[PDB]
């Protein structure tokens, strides 16, 4: 690895390969053979678009108590959830997603954005999950949801999902999976070539 | 200090190349950049691409003595393959000038 | 016609430096070892010329940590080099961290290289992660003492 | 040219105004080392302070001349937008002290590329500047393009 | 050539010497412990010219302290050093404390 | 630091950290003379040419 | 090579010595017992050095 | 000296010559400057071009 | 210096640094004996013209 950053040999010709463009880089072979490089450039922060929580619930849960919904109480709701998202600039939202049991195999979530303290708690349900006769979710798994303006930030709005989601007589409401597509700047640790010939900056 | 407080002095500052393979070392275990290495990036220990430091300790050689064994019976068993090529020339030559 | 047999002497021969130096600095806490890269001058003809040593890479391997014990010495572990100082202002980077606080109290290595980094200044004194490298001091000056202001 | 990147995150200072003593009084403090007509080195100290999201005033002092005057206007301010890149203020003209008699450099102080996200703390990504010191010739060498360049 | 191995030898024999001194030492009061430091010989070319003893740099880290019931017997804990002069007036610094 | 009186700080050489490092430092002699060994037949072969 | 085997008989004989020295204060009141604690060394092959 | 205090009696200088190979030798590892090597330049060790 | 009596100041011939020498000077000396004989087949060769 040179000064200029090329992947070169000891007498100083410069490896070709196929280069990566666009967001997410991805390899185009339609192009030319270009020298590979590896700059320290900053990697930016990427705005969530997309989100997925994929959660298992109880059949046996009784209905909150204590109407109605505050996001204080905690014997106000079934569950409580948190995914990470990031807006332009990176920084951490931690959307709160709140589980109520309203009827059979019906269960409304909130959306509340926990990182913005200006931010007014939910009051009407941002989507109820409709499950079927044995947890195959029936309607209601995909949401559009705003984040709050932070630091003077774009607010990234993002699909949040709830596929696959079941809802049986499993013990507990505990979350399965939590994924999103946004992530916060960070610089160049270190660099590996692939057995496929890939070089991968991490 | 002897008044149950402590001051900070300084804070040994850390050096990272983008080419290790091109600083070119002036002996006394030190190494000196130049155009082939590039600039210095400075930084501290356990901060961006840097490692933390280890007290109490040092950084031994990474050299094995095994490996430099073999390689030296491999370099000398070449070195007289050399040898013979050079004496198969010297021969020829010997040959040509005798007639 | 030796031109062959010459240069590959040659290259064995600087092979086997490499190797017997390798060998001789085992015991040098912050040494690297060396190897040589061969490469072939094929001109014009096919008849191969010969070889000729392209340069010689060094393995920037971590070694074994061994815990000496002196304070001073510092291990560095992964990526980093200590920067150094000599008496003409010349900057150079080692992985050696035997240091030892000389008569007029700088931090330096074996060779005298006076140890670099970040100062301090103010009251009380806050390190200066910004302020260009400067040699480190250990002054044994008496520690003035600040009034009370806040309780 | 002083390339950084600042967080987003980070609190305004409390301790207004702004003051070179005050610790309190800033965000990041960066020194950039530049050169005057004679050879002299000025220290030139940057300080950024975030009055508001998406802004920095940008002060600026020289750590070499004891008789610069203490800054009290803001030398410019930095304007990034909602997705971090830098919108207005990058560059500015900056005039150094006059030590020793030794004409003031002028030269165009520019923040390009610097960038501000959630980054883990305030870091300057890269320093540079065209000047330099008297040098006396060390070596020389030819280059594999045949250049002749003296070192 | 021969001028690395003969250095490689050189500075192996220097640290079994330290070893050596060392081992012989380890019933002695006030003794310090040495270690020796290498350094590599590069000199423009890559080769790695060979290596060269730096110095032999002292341990003072305190010892064991062991009673011996003499009045005359005083052990310096942390740091300190006893002061001495010879017949000449010329000072020296000693850690042991065996006095008469 | 304080003194101690009625008794003498000995050593600080520990024993089996001498050993081991004996034991190293004649391997690595052992080494060099092999590296010696290999560059005199070297020069053997070079002059029997 | 020799370097995991000097470290593991330096850990060793810290252990001894640790030891040693509390039996030696087996009558000493208001004394507390001291113990070791050992972790590896790898640093990055995967052969785990001391 | 005995009295505690050190005293400076010289620096050696060295020379630096435009062309090293232009030194006529004279034996006895001993070179002499010719117009071919030019005049020699005097310094002292470590600065400069010494 | 000081005079200590009782005691004998042995030689500083150190047998390993010199063996080592010893066999330097034998390749320098063989190396010289080979010129030697270069030069002898120059003049055997002219003067077998």
């Amino acid at each position: 690895l040179d000064e200029n950053r090329n992947l070169v040999n000891m007498q100083g010709m410069q490896l070709t390969g196929y280069p990566a463009t666009g967001t997410p880089p991805t390899i185009q072979q339609g192009a030319n053979p270009a020298p590979i490089t590896i700059p320290n450039t900053l990697m930016a922060a990427k705005s969530t678009t997309t989100a997925s929580m994929q959660i298992n619930l109880n059949s046996t849960d009784p209905v909150p108590s204590k109407t109605p919904f505050s996001v204080s109480d905690a014997d106000s709701y079934n569950k409580k959830g948190t995914v990470t998202v990031y807006d332009s600039q990176g920084n951490a939202h931690d959307m709160n997603v709140y589980f109520v049991k309203t009827k059979d195999n019906e269960w409304a979530v909130y959306t509340h954005d926990s990182s913005d303290p200006a931010a007014t708690a939910p009051t009407t349900a941002s989507t109820t999950l409709k499950f079927n006769e044995n947890g195959i979710l029936e309607s209601g798994g995909t949401v559009n949801i705003t984040t709050g303006t932070i630091n003077g930030a774009t607010a990234a709005t993002f699909s949040l999902s709830f596929l696959n989601s079941m809802q049986q007589n499993t013990g507990a409401n505990n979350i399965v999976a939590t994924n999103q597509n946004g992530y916060k700047p960070g610089d160049l640790v270190s660099y590996q070539i692939n057995n496929d010939g890939t070089v991968v900056g991490n | 200090y002897s008044n149950e407080q402590e001051q900070v002095l300084g804070q040994i500052v850390l050096a990272n190349f983008a080419n290790n393979e091109g600083l070119a070392s002036q002996g006394d275990n030190v190494w000196a950049a130049t155009q082939a290495s590039g600039v210095a990036l400075l930084g501290t220990a356990g901060s961006g691409n840097f490692g933390k430091l280890t007290n109490g300790a040092l950084e031994a050689s990474n050299v094995d003595l095994s490996k430099e064994l073999v390689n030296m019976i491999v370099a000398q068993r070449n070195y007289q393959s050399n040898a013979q090529t050079i004496k198969t020339q010297d021969q020829i030559l010997n040959t040509l000038v005798n007639l | 016609s030796f031109s062959q047999a010459v240069s590959g002497l040659n290259a064995a021969a600087t092979n086997l430096d490499v190797i017997g130096n390798n060998i001789a600095n085992s015991a040098t806490y912050g040494f690297k070892s060396g190897t040589a890269s061969f490469a072939d001058m094929f001109a014009g003809s096919k008849v191969g010329l010969g070889v000729k040593v392209a340069g010689i890479t060094q393995d920037f391997t971590d070694g074994t940590t061994t815990n000496t014990g002196r304070g001073l010495d510092v291990a560095i572990s992964q990526n980093g080099f200590f920067r150094l100082v000599d008496s003409n202002g010349s900057v150079f980077y080692s992985r050696n961290g035997q240091f030892k606080l000389d008569e007029n109290r700088n931090l330096v290595n074996m060779q005298g290289m006076q140890l670099t980094g970040y100062p301090a200044t103010g009251t009380p004194p806050t390190i200066q992660q910004g302020a260009n490298p400067a040699p480190i001091t250990i002054p044994n000056t008496l520690m003035a003492a600040k009034s009370t202001t806040t309780a």
